[PDB]
């Protein structure tokens, strides 16, 4: 069934499954035109599918001209994405092909579920957690690597760099989480937590800075009171007279 | 007209024929119903009064048999039999008749309601749905399952109606997901229509006798298939244009019949709103869409 606050422990068992979101597949900015109408312009977009015991991050790139001469563009891309899903997971050898796939949006239950049919022992499910993955384009690497795109193209990434080496998969997607929340709820100060230290940097074959693992401690509390600030600011409420219990709910 | 005779009626009972309903008290003097119309199908059913559980009934023609209805007191109910025995059949009738124990079929004469009910019902058809090759007649009851349902147990107690599934592969051609899921006409023509039905006279006769067998019965599994029957047409953005008409009309005569009653359990709301206001055919069923909003506004 659905995926909610009951069943967190099941995604860093041993049967393999993945996360798809499809918030970035069709991306616009909307500008008005010399008659003073308004028109769209479609820009390059991913599918992010993530295997989260283990990382891996198929980034799909959905290019600009697969949209050209369409219509109903945001049904569409609903389509594209379990279409390009599906041609994911026929092309993995069977033992890597997963046995459950999670869409973080209930209306791409369908189109995925049509796409498999072919595949009818794996299970396609939602989920009630709030997950940020539309964040994914806040990260420069592979904001770069979809906005350079000239043509359809899957790049395959690990999102928790080593970090594996030292956490278990259940940190892992804890950390990956938390950092992809305070991207999205204030892209710049989280940018600015993550790079303002000079001296540790990003390696060549890395997504994030080379934290040692106090390091991360403090990276860590950073972004939770990144996310707890902009809840003060958004909702008008003084967060310094918090008590502990509600900073975390607040947090979770 | 053909007569169906009963031996006797030892339990009190709601006989109902075709749309007509009407009582017999335990023990009484009544032996059949006569006046029925040849050149239709009909349905006898039953309602005990001591136990309202399980409607059942029979469906028949009469062209095709001379047939009575007896009570067995082992198995609790009325069954329908056919006498071979012509001659004894007429004899039967005839004295029943002369003591005027029979009630009369009231085909009021301006009524063509039961015609515009059954127009592409035919026992053959019925008796591919329920299978009991030994008799000319077909039982049905308020508890029988349909194959699809027993997919999702007793196969030979089963109503044997054509499975539609929309998220199937039989539904969605490999490489057309989105065409044949967001428009079913290829699973309408091409599947159902050219592949199973053959002609949309099967196809309707089947969704006909679904209905009725809700109706009457009370049938959860008949009342599923009605619907997805009628969801498939609506739902196909090609559909031959006679055929979207007579469907009209089909359903217009369905609704008008419906017990207003029953509408809360014999009408599915999501089905009908896509249907009348969603669909390709949306605007294609103008006279179902009248009575419906004029009968039960509740449901939309
Ligand atoms: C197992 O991680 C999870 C699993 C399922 C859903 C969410 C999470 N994580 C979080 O929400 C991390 C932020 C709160 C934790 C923190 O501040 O350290
Ligand atoms: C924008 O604030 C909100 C918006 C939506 C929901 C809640 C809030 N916050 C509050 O109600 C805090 C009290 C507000 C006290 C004040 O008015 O200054
Ligand atoms: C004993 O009555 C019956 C016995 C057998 C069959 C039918 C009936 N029904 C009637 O005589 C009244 C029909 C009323 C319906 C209408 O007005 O359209
Ligand atoms: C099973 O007998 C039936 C026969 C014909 C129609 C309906 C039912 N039953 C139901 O609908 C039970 C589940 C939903 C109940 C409801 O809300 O109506």
């Amino acid at each position: 069934g659905a995926m909610n606050s009951s069943n967190y422990a099941e995604l860093f068992n041993n049967d393999i499954k993945l996360f798809v979101d499809d918030t970035n597949v069709y991306r616009v900015t909307v500008h008005k035109t010399f008659e003073g109408n308004v028109a769209t312009k479609a820009i390059n977009g991913c599918i992010f599918t993530l295997n989260p015991k283990t990382g891996h991050l198929f980034l799909k790139i959905i290019h600009t001209s697969v949209w050209a001469g369409q219509k109903r563009l945001s049904q569409l891309a609903k389509w594209k994405t379990a279409e390009e899903v599906s041609a994911l997971v026929r092309s993995l050898p069977k033992e890597e092909q997963p046995k459950q796939i999670i869409v973080t949006r209930k209306a791409m239950l369908d189109p995925l579920e049509v796409h498999m049919l072919d595949f009818p022992n794996i299970a396609i499910r939602p989920t009630e957690l709030r997950l940020p993955f539309s964040a994914a384009m806040s990260i420069d690497k592979l904001s770069d690597v979809v906005m350079k795109a000239t043509e359809p193209q899957m790049v395959l990434f690990n999102i928790y760099d080593d970090w594996l080496d030292r956490i278990s998969s259940y940190t892992a997607f804890s950390r990956l989480t938390l950092l992809l929340r305070a991207l999205k709820t204030n892209e710049e100060s989280a940018k600015m937590i993550l790079l303002s230290d000079p001296t540790i940097t990003i390696k060549s074959y890395h997504l994030w800075p080379s934290f040692t693992d106090e390091q991360w401690i403090t990276i860590e509390s950073q972004m939770r009171d990144l996310i707890l600030t902009e809840y003060g600011r958004k909702y008008n409420v003084n967060i310094s007279a918090l008590t502990q219990t509600e900073i975390k709910d607040i947090i979770l | 007209m053909n007569t169906v005779p009963f031996t006797s009626a030892p339990i009190e009972v709601t006989i109902g024929i075709d749309q007509y309903s009407f009582n017999v008290k335990e023990n009484q003097p009544f032996h059949g119903i006569k006046d029925i119309p040849i050149g239709h199908v009909h349905v006898i059913h039953f309602q005990h009064a001591d136990n309202s559980s399980m409607r059942y009934g029979y469906w028949f023609d009469c062209r095709m048999g001379n047939f009575y209805i007896q009570y067995d007191p082992k198995d609790g109910l009325y069954k329908m039999m056919e006498e071979r025995d012509g001659a004894k059949f007429e004899n039967i009738v005839h004295n029943f008749k002369e003591r005027q124990m029979m009630v009369s079929y009231p085909k009021i004469d301006e009524d063509d309601t039961w015609y515009n009910l059954t127009e592409f019902v035919q026992m053959d058809k019925i008796r591919k749905i329920v299978r009991k090759d030994e008799n000319q007649f077909s039982y049905v009851d308020s508890s029988m399952t349909t194959v699809q349902e027993n997919e999702l147990s007793d196969p030979a107690h089963s109503l044997n109606y054509t499975v539609i599934n929309f998220k199937s592969r039989e539904a969605i051609r490999p490489g057309h997901e989105m065409e044949d899921f967001l428009d079913k006409s290829y699973y309408l023509n091409t599947v159902m229509l050219q592949g199973i039905f053959k002609n949309s006279s099967n196809y309707f006769g089947e969704l006909q006798f679904a209905f009725l067998n809700a109706m009457f019965f009370g049938n959860y599994g008949s009342s599923l298939q009605w619907h997805a029957m009628i969801e498939l047409i609506c739902s196909s953005a090609t559909v031959p244009k006679h055929m979207l008409d007579k469907l009209d009309e089909i359903l217009y005569y369905q609704i008008k019949t419906l017990p207003e009653q029953y509408s809360d359990i014999l009408l599915n709301e999501r089905v009908w709103n896509i249907c009348l206001y969603s669909s390709f055919q949306k605007n294609s069923l103008h006279n179902t869409e009248k009575i419906m909003e004029n009968k039960y506004p509740e449901l939309l």
